């Protein structure tokens, strides 16, 4: 469970990054 | 291979938990995030979770330890599998969907600096058919 929870956080942060980059364009 | 960009992305994930920026994740910091998302692990469970990543056994996770774990996970998973596992993490009850309210809560707590307006636009885009739920299909498109 532990690794998956940390990796899930990273994956949602990657979604945030791409969302922000497209909003800025 | 681990690019400079990839390391920086993993540092952002590390810093989400390491909220005081002291370079270590403690049981207390792990518990703070888990409780914010609606879980309530015991102190013993938090210690055991830290121990899964704490390679040198000093009771906290540092960034070399975190990076070892995250890089190994990335190498061992594929783009399709990692999105499904992440959906199951957020679909805690395994119902097949994350409600709009549940997703808003996750995003505000894990995004930290996102405004309500930004979370608003995220939810509106994610919920493709507008039924107030994000199912697996919509999650994959959101995450791809
Ligand atoms: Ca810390
Ligand atoms: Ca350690
Ligand atoms: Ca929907």
């Amino acid at each position: 469970v532990t690794v998956g929870k940390f990796y899930a956080t990273f994956l949602i942060q990657e979604y945030f990054r791409k969302f922000k980059k497209r909003k800025e364009q | 291979q681990l690019t400079e960009e990839q390391i920086a992305e993993f540092k952002e994930a590390f810093s989400l938990f390491d909220k005081d920026g002291d370079g270590t994740i403690t049981t207390k910091e792990l518990g703070t995030v888990m409780r914010s998302l609606g879980q309530n692990p015991t102190e013993a469970e938090l210690q055991d979770m830290i121990n899964e990543v704490d390679a040198d056994g000093n009771g906290t996770i540092d960034f070399p330890e975190f990076l070892t774990m995250m890089a190994r996970k990335m190498k061992d998973t594929d783009s399709e599998e990692e999105i499904r596992e992440a959906f199951r993490v957020f679909d805690k009850d395994g119902i097949g969907y994350i409600s709009a309210a549940e997703l808003r809560h996750v995003m505000t707590n894990l995004g930290e600096k996102l405004t309500d307006e930004e979370v608003d636009e995220m939810i509106r885009e994610a919920d493709i058919d507008g039924d107030g739920q994000v199912n697996y299909e919509e999650f994959v498109q959101m995450m791809t």
